[PDB]
């Protein structure tokens, strides 16, 4: 076949919640997968591991490496320069990876249940929409009260790019179904979104039934000649 | 009139809400919202003395009264993380319509003492400005 | 590589709107050259025409064949067996595909924009949601008044399954951003959903302003000489 | 006799007025239209025929007719009508309830009450 080289970014779930930002370098398209070479430019804890040469499309071997490290040199803007100088070719090839600039930060919105789900008194739906972020990585969790729900109780879609108003931005969604009775009892729910362009790395919105679109509005304007202190 | 959402004392505005489980059609019910504005008829525009005449126009944006920008604490996995709570708090800078019972408001006036002048400091709300 | 043959159900856009019911028995991965022939079990009155092979992974080919039976005996309950024949591993492969049973209807919700987006005079965003439908085949279109908008103006995700109690069901979302002057003038919008288990095959929802407008407003101007507020 | 739809009174070109007659035992009934108190020529409106209405137990019949008139005349306040004529009526009389015309309430209260807040 044909050899190629790749370098992927560290995953967002272990960069934000933890800090262990391991890297990865992958060459695919070899059938003598013992003679290979990996070299990064910084190596102080230089024990870069290698794994079992797993298969590929139609049973071709594939080698890969992991250089461990944590998140202070990544977020400060360093560079990493993995290279393959294997003897299964007579010329080496190179790649690199850097934290993406030109970022934007998302806008988080929680939407109340629709009006015609509340008649049946069975289960109601809460939608979470996060829009306009320039990298393609995001985290979405849910909380009830102050207790995190387990991940097998909601469904999250993937992140896709939206119709271009000049620059390329992305979007993502998520829904959650809860009981119709305890939404009316007065429980509160939250959608929490994490992305690497936010200043405190996280943001949260909290919704409940009392903080919603009202049916009746009472307005009283009182005119106070007496004082201007507002007790 | 049951649960307080907003109690703002720079503008002196208060918003409450209550689910009124009404009598007729006993499987549906309304959501009521009460807003109370107290308007001062003798305050200035800036809170100093000679600024501009008395304020005659008062504007209230409910998207600004319900705003929440102080960081909070959230226990996600077995961790404490800090998050924000709003999309719009790119920044005090707000104009206040009334005073507040728990804060001093002072001024500076030059007066003469035979020779030179001084920078005499004057309390505008005398109850809240004792050094204690 | 290894030889394998699968066949696919016709497309939903051609089965609901158009008239192009085409089943496609195809095998990819052929040690020999283009020398294959296919026979089908019905003989409705059309010849299963073929196309030339294609380019695939490192020497493998991909032959195909389309059954032109666009008269729809598919939704009456046929069975439509295919059969392969090629100078290959000498055991002729067969495969069987039919219409699914145990169908359910989708439930369509169209949500109003968030108020925070409304109080900024820019583009406002709408959300469509369908959930609870049994096969993962669906079509989502948008409308403004009566004009169908072209499909480069909106983003729609894939169709994934949702966590539930036994009976597997699926869900899908979509969004569309419009201008605030068109919303504030009073122009309406619509989300339209096509599925096979709907009896008239389509559903509509419509939204504009005055959707969740309140029913009662009380204004009280309390004059001077009556200021009686409480802490 | 029904008020026009709202969306036809947003382009301000033409409006439609629909006269529905329902639930009568013999299947023969006239419909005539009149502007103010003067009638119209019958080539200016469309009227259907009668059909057997679905009903439990006993049979009825229904008929329908419409009229497209200028939007600014209805915005002015000119009156339209409908004359349904029949053999099983006292004198085959009309019904004229359409014109161009929220609930507001204004109160003044002394309220020197016992003791309350605001
Ligand atoms: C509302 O009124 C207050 C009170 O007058 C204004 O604050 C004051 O503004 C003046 C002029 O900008 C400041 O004076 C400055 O003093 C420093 C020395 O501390 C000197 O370096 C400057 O040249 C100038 O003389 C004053 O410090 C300041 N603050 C007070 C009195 O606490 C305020 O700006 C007004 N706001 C609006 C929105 O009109
Ligand atoms: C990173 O790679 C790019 C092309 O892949 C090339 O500019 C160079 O090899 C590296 N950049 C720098 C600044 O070293
Ligand atoms: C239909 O498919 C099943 C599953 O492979 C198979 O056992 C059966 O023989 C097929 N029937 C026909 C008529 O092709």
């Amino acid at each position: 076949c044909h050899p190629r080289l790749s370098l992927h970014r560290p995953a967002l779930e272990d960069l934000l919640l933890g800090s262990e930002a391991n890297l990865t370098c992958t060459l695919t398209g070899l059938r003598d997968a013992s003679g290979a070479t990996f070299t990064w430019t910084p190596s102080s804890g230089k024990s870069a591991v290698q794994g079992p040469p797993e298969r590929d499309l139609c049973g071709c071997y594939s080698v890969s490496s992991v250089l461990p490290g944590c998140a202070q040199p990544w977020n400060h803007g360093e560079t990493f320069t993995c290279t393959a100088a294997h003897p299964e070719l007579k010329t080496p090839l190179t790649a690199n990876i850097t934290k993406s600039g030109n970022t934007f930060r998302p806008e988080v919105h929680l939407l109340p249940p629709p009006s015609e789900e509340l008649a049946l008194n069975e289960l109601v739906t809460l939608t979470c929409l996060a829009r306009g972020f320039s990298p393609k990585d995001v985290l979405v969790r849910w909380l009830q009260g102050s207790q995190e729900l387990p991940r097998e109780k909601y469904l999250t879609w993937a992140s896709r790019q939206e119709p271009s108003q000049g620059t390329t931005t992305y979007a993502v969604t998520s829904i959650l179904r809860v009981a119709a009775e305890d939404w009316k009892k007065g429980e509160t729910f939250s959608c929490m979104v994490g992305h690497e362009a936010l200043p405190l790395a996280f943001t949260q919105k909290t919704i409940d039934r009392l903080a919603g679109k009202p049916t009746h509005i009472n307005v009283s304007v009182v005119m106070a000649e007496a004082d201007g202190t507002c007790y | 009139e049951r649960i307080v959402l907003v109690d703002n004392k720079c503008k002196c505005a208060r918003i409450t809400s209550r689910i009124i489980r009404s009598s007729e059609d006993p499987n549906e019910d309304i959501v009521e919202r009460n807003i109370r504005i107290i308007v001062p008829l003798n305050n200035r525009e800036n809170i100093s003395d000679p600024t501009s005449p008395l304020r005659t126009r008062f504007v209230y944006h409910l998207s600004d009264l319900c705003k929440k920008c102080d960081p909070t604490e959230v226990e996600l996995d077995n961790q404490i993380v800090t998050a924000t709570q709003s999309n719009i708090c790119d920044e005090a800078t707000e104009t206040c319509y009334t005073y507040d019972r728990n804060k001093c408001y002072t001024a500076v006036v030059p007066l003469v003492y035979g020779g030179e002048t001084k920078m005499v400091e004057t309390a505008l709300t005398p109850d809240a400005c004792y050094p204690d």
